[PDB]
RNA sequence: GAGCCAGCGAGUCUAACCUUGGCCGAGAGGUCUUGGUAAUCUUGUGAAACUCCGUCGUGCUGGGGAUAGAGCAUUGUAAUUAUUGCUCUUCAACGAGGAAUUCCUAGUAAGCGCAAGUCAUCAGCUUGCGUUGAUUACGUCCCUGCCCUUUGUACACACCG
């Protein structure tokens, strides 16, 4: 059936744990999995100055935005992969499931 | 339109371009009792230029006259056959 | 390896396109010292003469450097390709030129002079003597002149 | 033992199947050879002029022997060098890509190198073959 | 008259803007948010960027 | 001889056409006519072709005034005045043949040269 | 199954790591043989492990490094960092304890880092200066 | 001419961004397809310094490439006070820099490039990242600043009192 669910967060301790709940509610239901690939961490920079005119010492800032993404492959008949995703959706983690 | 230095030029001496029976010679009777032959010396003693210097010592490597230590490029190190 | 005894016709001094072309180095840097040939042009006419291009200037024969002089003065027609010439696709002629030696001074005078001649910008900057490619003159070649 | 490519210095095996290449006369040379620079970024033509494509041609070999498969935007960038910008600071610019993509259809005709799937140029089972006949040739040459 | 606001702006500074703020210097369009440098500093907490380092 | 643009003579140039002077033109004329077909050369053209009837021989032509410095001094426009904008006058230039291939920019100059005294 | 081990050195970017298993004894780099690594000084710097102990330890493993990342010379010190360790391991598994204890003094006497890796990394760089210590230029009037 | 190795990163859909590969062209570029909304493709970003062989041979020289002249392309509604890129030619000052003066204590200084920002086009700039990697010191108040203590004061918008 080949379902596959990508978890793109920021936060990291929410998306750990929704992904934990996916792969040990898989386990009551005994479903064989690759565990989850985390990607690289990437990083988004974005250095400003900090001065609103041009005046003073160029003290520049950097602004960065961490994005953690990870995906689990699961193998499902239909009653499960609706009720896993239904559940376990928590606010700032973007889940998103694809098939074969 | 002052300056600030003095600016001496120098000699500038006319070391051989073309080799010949004078030179030709005296580059073979005098490489011997040189200790150490390389590029400069030979500029040096002989005036002849880096061209001539280069040629000439990979001349007379295969016939004989000088023995090399060290045959990397831009540096050739040559002793002398006693 | 190869020594070579040269001989008496050797010349420290050459005449090609009335310029007292220095003997003692290598054929194409010498000919670099006539103006309108460049080290590119110089390779490439001594290649397409069939000169030994490792021969010094002094010892050249007689009939190889009038090739060669052919051969710089009707590039195109012997398999140059012409867009290798610096005054090409002429401005009244329409042909691929490559002026040598004194062409080179004149005819960059006479182009400057329509320039002049018509009053375009470029030709009214030379006629004050300040840049022409669009340089800022604010600070820099302040004492040119 | 079954010499190969890899087990000679990289040097002296080109200069040798460069040197193989000159007496087989078979390479089907440009003919805008010794007019062209070979890159962008070059000051000068080739010195050694009377080959250089043949240099080129065993340098090219080598590479499909080691890799998987090039094509011709590779080989530029690896033949590319600094460019001096007069007063300004230099960079990295591409070699003519002529040269390259030439000197891959000319050895494409002697069989070394075939195209590839996936893209690009593969070497040929005859390019496998010979390639490891000049090493056992080059290698025992100071032995 | 069809002239008014006719001269092109697909490209170049008069073509873009702050979302916030309607101006045309200091625009930040890494990531495409397009907010000028002093509104993004305003907006860079609640947007998600922080500093760390 | 008089004037040949780059071995086309005048009894061609004066009235050959538009759009095979520029096979003969350089990379910049042609590429402006590579791109382009607006109506403000159009204009300007029949405007020239009207200040052309009105002058007899032995008058020059009114000069005929133009914002747009940008346009190539085309084979048609020989022999006219064109009063050129400079960003606040009207600069007085005669199109000569020799002038051909250039913008009109080039001949209304927007600065006065400095002097320092 | 065969005796084999796993190890790696490292240098600033550069890591090498080395499969060392039981054979006849050919020690090759990338696929080629030690005696090729182009850079001909430190090519006698990467013979030094061996070098040092001797080459009778060379003889019944055969050792292949893959070497990816860093710069030329940083390439060179991984690779000796991996034969040096891979070595040490191979006798730490099959081989007993007293020719370990050899082997890993004459190498920690002669040069420490190829055994541990250099612990010197890239200073990051501050704005108002080229560098991580240098400032741009200071002016007063 | 040959070898030949990084890290930080950016990238298009209701848009046309990063571009592999094939072909044409000396080049810059053109054209036909493809992959990529990205640890998947560009991308091992085959970067430069560097390394090995060669020509040069103390000559303002094959150092340096300013300033000029012709063409070919690219971005763009438009490039003339040359946008930028490429070819050929022209090939200047400068032979280590006075009084003055800046930055710096180890993967640091310095050399060398690359990405990103601005960006339709344009980097000799900045923010970062790697690559190669020293000498010297591990002190002191001499200079210049700043801080503190003692002291005098008729000062206290405080010595510009
Ligand atoms: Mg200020
Ligand atoms: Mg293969
Ligand atoms: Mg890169
Ligand atoms: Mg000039
Ligand atoms: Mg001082
Ligand atoms: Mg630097
Ligand atoms: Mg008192
Ligand atoms: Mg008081
Ligand atoms: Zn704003």
């Amino acid at each position: 059936i080949k379902i596959r669910i990508t978890l793109t967060s920021t936060k990291v301790k929410q998306l750990e744990n929704v992904s934990s709940n996916i792969v040990k509610n898989a386990e009551q239901h005994n479903l064989v999995k690759k565990g989850p690939v985390r990607l690289p961490t990437k990083v988004l920079k974005i250095s400003t100055r900090k001065t609103p005119n041009g005046e003073g010492s160029k003290t520049w800032e950097t602004y960065e935005m961490r994005i953690h993404k990870r995906y689990i492959d699961l193998e499902a008949p239909v009653q499960i992969v609706k009720r896993i995703t239904q559940i376990t959706i928590e606010p700032g983690v973007d889940v998103e499931v694809v098939v074969a | 339109k002052k300056k600030w230095s003095k600016k001496s030029m120098k000699d500038r001496a006319q070391h051989a371009v073309i080799l010949d029976q004078e030179k030709y010679d005296r580059i073979l009777k005098e490489v011997p009792t040189y200790r150490y032959v390389s590029v400069s010396v030979l500029v040096d003693r002989l005036k002849i230029g880096g061209s001539l210097a280069r040629i000439a010592l990979r001349h007379l490597e295969k016939e004989g006259i000088i023995k090399p230590i060290s045959k990397h490029s831009k540096q050739a190190i040559y002793t002398r056959a006693t | 390896s190869l020594v070579v005894q040269e001989q008496g016709s050797f010349q420290h001094i050459l005449r090609l396109l009335n310029t007292n072309v220095d003997g003692n180095i290598k054929i194409v840097y010498a000919l670099t010292t006539i103006k309108g040939v460049g080290r590119r042009y110089s390779n490439l006419v001594c290649k397409k003469a069939d000169v030994d291009l490792h021969k010094r200037a002094g010892e050249l024969t007689q009939e190889e450097l009038e090739r060669i002089v052919q051969i710089m003065q009707n590039p195109t027609h012997y398999k140059i390709p012409a867009w290798f010439l610096n005054r090409q696709n002429d401005i009244t002629d329409g042909k691929d030129y490559h002026t040598l030696a004194n062409n080179v001074e004149s005819k960059l005078r006479d182009d400057l002079e329509r320039l002049k001649k018509i009053r375009a910008h470029r030709g009214i900057r030379h006629f004050w003597g300040l840049r022409v490619r669009g340089q800022h003159t604010k600070t820099t070649g302040r004492r040119r002149a | 033992p079954g010499v190969s490519v890899r087990d000679v210095a990289a040097q002296d095996f080109i200069n040798a199947y460069a040197s193989f290449l000159q007496r087989q006369g078979k390479l089907e040379v440009p003919g805008y050879v010794d007019i062209v620079k070979t890159s962008s970024g070059n000051e000068m033509p080739p010195q050694d002029a009377e080959g250089w494509f043949y240099k080129r041609a065993a340098s090219v070999a080598r590479h499909i022997y080691m890799r998987k498969q090039v094509g011709v935007g590779k080989l530029n960038k690896l033949y590319g060098g600094a460019k001096s910008r007069g007063v300004r600071p230099y960079k990295h610019i591409d070699a003519s890509g002529s040269i390259n993509r030439k000197v891959l259809q000319a050895l494409e005709k002697i069989g070394i190198v075939e195209i590839s799937p996936k893209g690009g140029r593969r070497i040929s089972e005859n390019g496998q073959r010979d390639l490891d006949r000049i090493a056992a040739q080059t290698l025992e040459e100071d032995e | 008259e069809n002239v008014w606001f006719s001269h092109p702006r697909r490209y170049g500074k008069g073509s873009r803007q702050c979302r916030v703020c309607s101006s045309h210097t200091g625009l930040i369009r890494k990531y495409g948010l397009n907010i000028c440098r002093q509104c993004f500093r305003e907006k860079a907490n609640d947007i998600g960027f922080n500093k760390f380092r | 001889k008089t004037h040949s643009y780059r071995g086309v003579d005048l009894e061609k140039l004066l009235e050959m056409s538009t759009e095979d002077f520029v096979k003969l033109a350089p990379a910049r004329v042609r590429r402006r006519f590579a791109r382009g077909m607006t109506s403000k050369p159009a204009g300007f053209m029949k405007k020239l072709r009207a200040a052309k009837l009105a002058a007899p021989e032995n008058e020059k032509p009114a000069p005929v005034r133009t914002h747009m410095r940008n346009m190539i001094i085309v084979p048609e426009m020989i022999g006219s005045v064109v009063g050129i904008y400079n960003g606040k006058a009207f600069n007085q230039v005669e199109i000569r043949p020799e002038m051909l291939g250039h913008y009109l920019g080039e001949f209304s100059i927007t600065y006065t040269p400095v002097r320092h005294g | 199954a065969v005796p084999s081990v796993q190890t790696f050195g490292k240098k600033k970017s550069a890591t090498a790591v080395a499969h060392v298993k039981a054979g006849k004894g050919l020690i090759k780099v990338n696929g080629s043989p030690i005696t090729l690594v182009e850079p001909e000084i430190l090519r006698f710097k990467v013979y030094e492990p061996l070098l040092l102990v001797g080459l009778d330890k060379f003889s019944n493993i055969d050792i292949r490094v893959r070497v990816t990342g860093g710069g030329h010379v940083s390439q060179v010190y991984a690779i000796r960092q991996a034969i040096a360790k891979g070595l040490v391991a191979y006798h730490q598994k099959y081989v007993d304890e007293q020719s370990k204890n050899e082997l890993k003094k004459a190498f920690t006497s002669y040069d420490r880092t190829l055994l541990i890796a250099d612990s010197r990394r890239p200073e990051p760089k501050k704005f108002g200066g080229k560098g991580a210590r240098s400032r741009f230029q200071k002016s007063y009037r």
